[PDB]
RNA sequence: AUUGACCCUU
RNA sequence: CGCCCGUCGCUAGUACCGAUUGAAUGGCUUAGUGAGGCCUCAGGAUCUGCUUAGAGAAGGGGGCAACUCCAUCUCAGAGCGGAGAAUUUGGACAAACUUGGUCAUUUAGAGGAACUAAAAGUCGUAACAAGGUUUCCGUAGGUGAACCUGCGGAAGGAUCAUU
RNA sequence: ACCCACUCGGCACCUUACGAGAAAUCAAAGUCUUUGGGUUCUGGGGGGAGUAUGGUCGCAAGGCUGAAACUUAAAGGAAUU
RNA sequence: GUCGGAUUUCCAACGGGGCCUUUCCUUCUGGCUAACCUUGAGCUUGGCGAACCAGGACUUUUACUUUGAAAAAAUUAGAGUGUUCAAAGCAGGCGUAUUGCUCGAAUAUAUUAGCAUGGAAUAAUAGAAUAGGAC
RNA sequence: UAUCUGGUUGAUCCUGCCAGUAGUCAUAUGCUUGUCUCAAAGAUUAAGCCAUGCAUGUCUAAGUAUAAGCAAUUUAUACAGUGAAACUGCGAAUGGCUCAUUAAAUCAGUUAUCGUUUAUUUGAUAGUUCCUUUACUACAUGGUAUAACUGUGGUAAUUCUAGAGCUAAUACAUGCUUAAAAUCUCGACCCUUUGGAAGAGAUGUAUUUAUUAGAUAAAAAAUCAAUGUCUUCGGACUCUUUGAUGAUUCAUAAUAACUUUUCGAAUCGCAUGGCCUUGUGCUGGCGAUGGUUCAUUCAAAUUUCUGCCCUAUCAACUUUCGAUGGUAGGAUAGUGGCCUACCAUGGUUUCAACGGGUAACGGGGAAUAAGGGUUCGAUUCCGGAGAGGGAGCCUGAGAAACGGCUACC
RNA sequence: UCUUAAGGUAGCCAAAUGCCUCGUCAUCUAAUUAGUGACGCGCAUGAAUGGAUUAACGAGAUUCCCACUGUCCCUAUCUAC
């Protein structure tokens, strides 16, 4: 009590890090910023484990501090900057995009990009309003918000955002027959080809999905994420571009193609 | 504090302490095995008697069932690699029906008399 | 040390519940301003984030809003002559919300003056068109206007001042003020 | 409810106004709203002349959360009644029940008129006294 | 018709 | 010549009752007193801005010797204000004590009265045989002690039986 | 009123073991390790002890409710010679 | 016939859907025309409709059971991986080893409660009776 | 990994317990003890008391330095340091420890905030002030005097501190930097009924006063008190069209005034660019730090449903004056008997209320388990509570904080 | 077993009954030949010469506590006669 929480000990941070049990006994807390706590890699992590690139959180602070890395268009000098879902971090050094998506198996996944994909990023709308002086606004997951938006934008839509100024380039409805990325839950990873959704007045709205292997599953209105239109996707996948295959599939697969 | 490093016992003591039929069995093992102690063989009954406990809630569980199907290939396939299961039988009649006996013979401290380095296995 | 937490108070089946924290401060309740007519007097009182509050004490004078003609004028307040809470606060002439109060109106009357042309109780071409346009609609009731005659309005206190600092109203028009002013004859 | 105005203050929906200068039929204006989920607005609560600013339809009370239903106990409060719900609890040892029972205090405008009896449904809103924490809805039985 | 009792361990 | 019951005697333990209008500790709880902080009625050291004012002792142009627009040390007389420490009014929160009230947990006691455990104590022989008066139950009375006796009941009786 | 043949309901009895039981024995004490028709009450080694304490009922005698400390390896049932 | 992984003339069972048998896939009204009376020398310019919309009619009231999201990590079971074995740990493994490439950190949810969802058998609960009953 | 054996007898079947037997992140203790890995550890009794030392401070190129502080350069006489102390800002509300209290309380899933606060983070977002108004007021931009520091120190004593002198600001109070379409009143005009031209004051945000809008899903004729657009007055009338939620007095917009004046940058770093009526002019970049408000994040506070051990040698409990509810107000960041004033007599309970006990923080979980269970969980994570016992507060976004203050014991 | 028959039962007790004696122990107090509670070989308690107990009552005897006070420390003053 008496205020907010600044540490976050290891063993309950956010099991989608892949951090070890000893080593140490915190984890390094995300810092407020675009999006939430347990949905969020921070830059620390993504630096230092994820990519091997720095084996000290000294070295990850040089690195930010100095000012490689930058994410979504802005350096970001933050040691454990909340870098979450759809998020592009970009390195000078080599040019490297990395494009912050799940993999199949729930975590967050490094995903080479290139400069043009970097360019833009997609983010889903969270809610519409009309803020001072009767503007029209639209807030998306990464904490965004943008002004004078496209009328025919609704909640639960996404948009194609050029992240170099504030305008919305593109924006793809939430409607059936789409294809989603489905973001917690059980289903953490899997594109989605929506087929219908169950409006269940009164909260909880699920939808349900079936992935390119004609499997069928069902999730929360809010935890489905539309990534783009039934055939080409928007943006590019990582490797097994979200199927789940099972757990048997996948020691076939491992045992042949190791 | 730092997160608690799991431990976990490797060995269970006999129910009854003094039974002449299982010491003289346990005597036996020792003697032909070259073994120091009668924790070596509670050990291997240990493992023995878990493996055993898996592969039989393994086949309570109904034929084609895929959690069925994938522990008893990696069972099957574990105890195979080891070599205390047969090399053509998957079966798992034989996971349920293996020998503290062939443990201690896959161990390899029996392994270097067997291969002709000892002349005896206290020798090994 | 006000409360305002609801763990000191017996639980609904009439338990006695023990003690299981002390006071907390986001919990916490204050005096009240007991806010009178005269020497306007503001206390600032710092509240949780920042967000001052002032305490009204003593208040002078209020905005009060006719309704019916969408006006509001600074009025002067004569005193309280009902409270539906206390009559201990209508005897000691205490501001608080849904009070109500005698208010000069002058700025009112004024008003209705420049905007109707209308005499109350005992010239150019255009103030004559806007007068006549505006006509046809200065006959509200009697009330108002025996209100009016008497130079003290009736008016009731729609703000809290212990906590905005104003002590704002309305004027008091139709069923409402047939009622309050049925209380205030019966007797 | 035999009268409006019963009380020490003139009772009237904040901010609702009743325009004097136009005199038609129809002098005072009430207020109302559907609470949604599919519950329909009675009309008792549509013309009535009561204010009880703890309706679901002429309050300011927003009905959001919870929806249960049972049979009520109680009518001797004022504007407000006592449910019993009554469930079962499972116990595994035993591998069976009991019968337990949950009285929830309800406020009930003055749109519907309950009995000890009824089978009403109630719907979670913000506290509306130290234990009245749900609005009747409906009611089941006549 | 009266007939009470008979040490400890083994 | 089995077993066995109870007084009485000895030794050692264990609780129980117990005057002390016992004691201690807390939980709530008639009342009373009531520190301190907080709001408030005042209070007002002290600090500090504004003006057409009067001069005791310099003054400078104007025909500078019968007059001056501003004035150096400058204030005792005036009014307009701002902040404002002691002190203090009424409150509201309320810590710590008394006599009360129980509640709960401990605890000291002169003494009293039981039970239990003890290789070989005394008195009887109540039970086990029809145990020599068949046992036992409930109740009542009596009595060194087991026990005796009345009334009703049971067989777990010493009778499954009188055509 | 008797005598026959049934029938319903009682107090019981004789025989046997399908069964049950430690046995004595039981047509229920059966249909209960092939364990479940519904339901109430009671017991958890022997003593201390139906005692102490609190409560409540009674005029009382006492009734109902009712421990523990401590102690002990047997008490006990049915049968056999 | 597929070097333990069969598109088939399989004529034997099982689990689901549809229709008729007095047996109803909760309606009064339009647009993307919809189980559509209108077919183009072979994706129709005119009715039905809830796999989607609205004002009346609701998951006949439940219990119960099926399935689905959640029930933090660590712990448990469990895939892997020569920590020299092991307890552990989540590491690691391979090059034209100048450059470098690369897998994994899965899988059960722990009474019950709440939310959706199929069923409606079993066990309850109401309807039309001095008809203020239904179309 | 579904197992028993010894003990009542002369012997037998039983009941029944005693004893054995195995395990225990269950402790203690005895004897013994060579290696490797791993590792609990003043929980229990005393949330008893504590000597001593340490455990909270903090800097950039980028808020203030003339230190009787240090080391000191010139391709330009038109401007390069490191900086102890002390202001200023932020932090010290995290962490860590412990388990005393606490039995529908905490806590666990589940909800709600249309019932609220929220430093920071992130994104977006402020051309309208000069309020007795064509000037009491500088924006090539202003005041106060306040720390450090300098002399004398006052006591045995503290992280005690005074009188005098300077001097800062991102400390405090005023204060202004535009040539934008557009409404309401004040009118000379003909005594009007399409009447309209001169120029003023208000129209930023904060105003949590009153009022209006925030609508919608189906074919004609109509005198009314006042033509509205074009309009041979003989007539056509089109252009009204503003979003979300399951649901609002929702977000926003608009109308009338009030504010004792919130904010609307008198703030810093970086090598220096371009324009020329070459003026110590005009224009200009990358930033840092502030800053209305809105979202976002970290949070917080309340909150729906269900679930907790033993006890009836606890059966009725709550209810002058809070107990249940209604009306109104106060207070709160908000809802609410949270508290006041008036009224009603309600609310819980054998489906165990209320009371008492706990050698009770709750959960994740642990030990042991054929199944079903039993016991444990102070303790590596989460959530509570506490800093010797209460109580009350300052500061702050956040504390009823204790390595903060005040008072009582 | 003796004296003249029996041999003080239930109770109660330094009691209004106990000599020794201001009994012994506990409690009450700073201190107690006092008070209360116990003890009991009780000179010389004790059962309608009634024993024990007992609510209520008492101008009965006694002990303590609160309240109160000129009883006292320690006296002073006033009024009437």
């Amino acid at each position: 009590a008496r205020g907010p929480k600044k540490h976050l000990k290891r063993l309950a941070a956010p099991h989608h890090w892949l951090l070890d049990k000893l080593s140490g006994c915190y984890a390094p807390r995300p810092s407020a910023g675009p999006h939430k706590l347990r949905e969020s890699l921070p830059l620390i992590v993504f630096l230092r484990n994820r990519l091997k690139y720095a084996l000290n959180g000294r070295e990850v602070k040089a690195i930010l501090m100095q000012r490689h890395v930058k994410v979504d268009g802005k350096v970001r000098t933050d040691t454990t900057y909340p870098a979450g879902f759809m998020d592009v971090i970009t390195l000078d050094a080599t040019n490297e995009n990395f494009r912050l998506v799940y993999d199949v198996k729930g975590r967050f996944a490094v995903h080479r990009i290139t400069d043009e994909e970097a360019s833009y990023k997609l983010g889903k709308v969270k809610k519409v309003q009309l803020g001072k002086k009767g503007v029209p606004y639209v807030v998306t997951h990464d904490g965004r918000t943008i002004r004078y938006p496209d009328p025919n934008i609704k909640v639960n839509d996404t948009v194609k955002i050029d992240l170099a100024s504030g305008k919305i380039t593109d924006f793809i409805k939430f409607d059936a027959g789409k294809l989603v990325y489905v973001t917690g839950g059980r289903n953490l990873g899997r594109i989605g080809t929506i087929v219908h959704k169950e409006r269940h007045d009164g909260g909880f709205d699920l939808v349900h999905i079936k992935d390119s292997l004609d499997n069928t599953f069902v999730t929360r209105l809010n935890n489905v994420f539309v990534i783009g239109e039934q055939g080409k996707p928007y943006i590019s996948l990582p490797k097994g571009k979200g199927i789940k295959l099972s757990i048997a599939e996948e020691r076939d697969r491992r045992r042949a193609q190791q | 504090p730092r997160a608690p490093r799991t431990y976990s016992k490797t060995y269970s003591t006999p129910k009854r302490p003094y039974e002449s039929s299982r010491l003289d069995a346990e005597l036996k093992l020792a003697g032909e095995f070259g073994l120091k102690n009668k924790k070596e063989i509670y050990r291997i009954s240990f493992q023995l008697s878990k493996i055993r406990r898996a592969a039989r809630d393994l086949l309570t569980r109904d034929e084609k069932d895929p959690k069925r199907l994938f522990e008893g290939n990696a069972l099957i396939r574990r105890l195979v690699r080891v070599g205390v299961l047969s090399e053509d039988k998957k079966k798992l009649d034989y996971v349920l029906a293996l020998k503290v006996e062939d443990f201690l013979e896959r161990r390899l401290q029996t392994q270097v008399y067997k291969l002709g380095l000892a002349k005896s296995v206290h020798h090994a | 040390g006000i409360s305002r937490d609801s763990r000191h108070k017996r639980s609904a089946t009439g338990a006695k519940r023990a003690q299981f924290r002390k006071k907390r401060k986001f919990e916490l309740g204050r005096q009240p301003a007991n806010t009178k007519i005269g020497a306007k007097r503001i206390h600032s009182v710092r509240t949780r984030g920042g967000n001052k509050k002032y305490r009204a004490l003593r208040i002078e004078t209020g905005n009060f809003s006719w309704a019916s003609e969408g006006i509001s004028k600074k009025t002067r307040i004569a005193g309280v002559v009902y409270h539906p809470s206390n009559n201990e606060l209508v005897r000691t002439n205490t501001l608080t919300k849904a009070a109500i109060v005698q208010i000069d109106a002058t700025p009112f009357r004024q008003w209705f003056e420049a905007h109707y042309g209308q005499t109350l109780g005992k010239k150019s071409k255009n103030a004559e068109r806007k007068w006549a346009a505006r006509a046809a609609s200065a006959k509200i009731e009697s009330s108002v206007e025996s209100q009016f005659s008497a130079g003290r309005l009736y008016a009731c206190i729609s703000s809290r001042p212990g906590q905005s600092g104003r002590c704002d109203g309305y004027i008091l028009e139709g069923e409402e003020l047939a009622f309050y002013l049925r209380r205030l004859t019966a007797k | 409810e035999l009268t409006v105005q019963s009380e020490r203050a003139f009772q009237k929906q904040p901010h609702i106004f009743n325009n004097p200068k136009v005199k038609t039929s129809k002098r005072t204006k009430r207020w109302y709203k559907n609470a949604g989920l599919g519950f329909k607005t009675p009309k008792t609560a549509i013309e009535g002349s009561y204010i009880d600013k703890k309706c679901p339809f002429t309050g300011l009370v927003s009905i959001r959360g919870k929806i249960l239903t049972g049979t009520v106990v109680s009518t001797k409060m004022h504007r407000t009644i006592v449910i019993r719900r009554a469930y079962l609890h499972y116990i595994p040892k035993y591998n069976r029940y009991e019968k337990r029972h949950k009285n929830v205090p309800v406020h009930v405008s003055p749109a519907f008129r309950v009995q000890v009896g009824d089978i009403v449904t109630v719907g979670q809103c913000r506290p509306i006294s130290k234990t009245v924490r749900f609005n009747v809805v409906k009611v089941s039985a006549a």
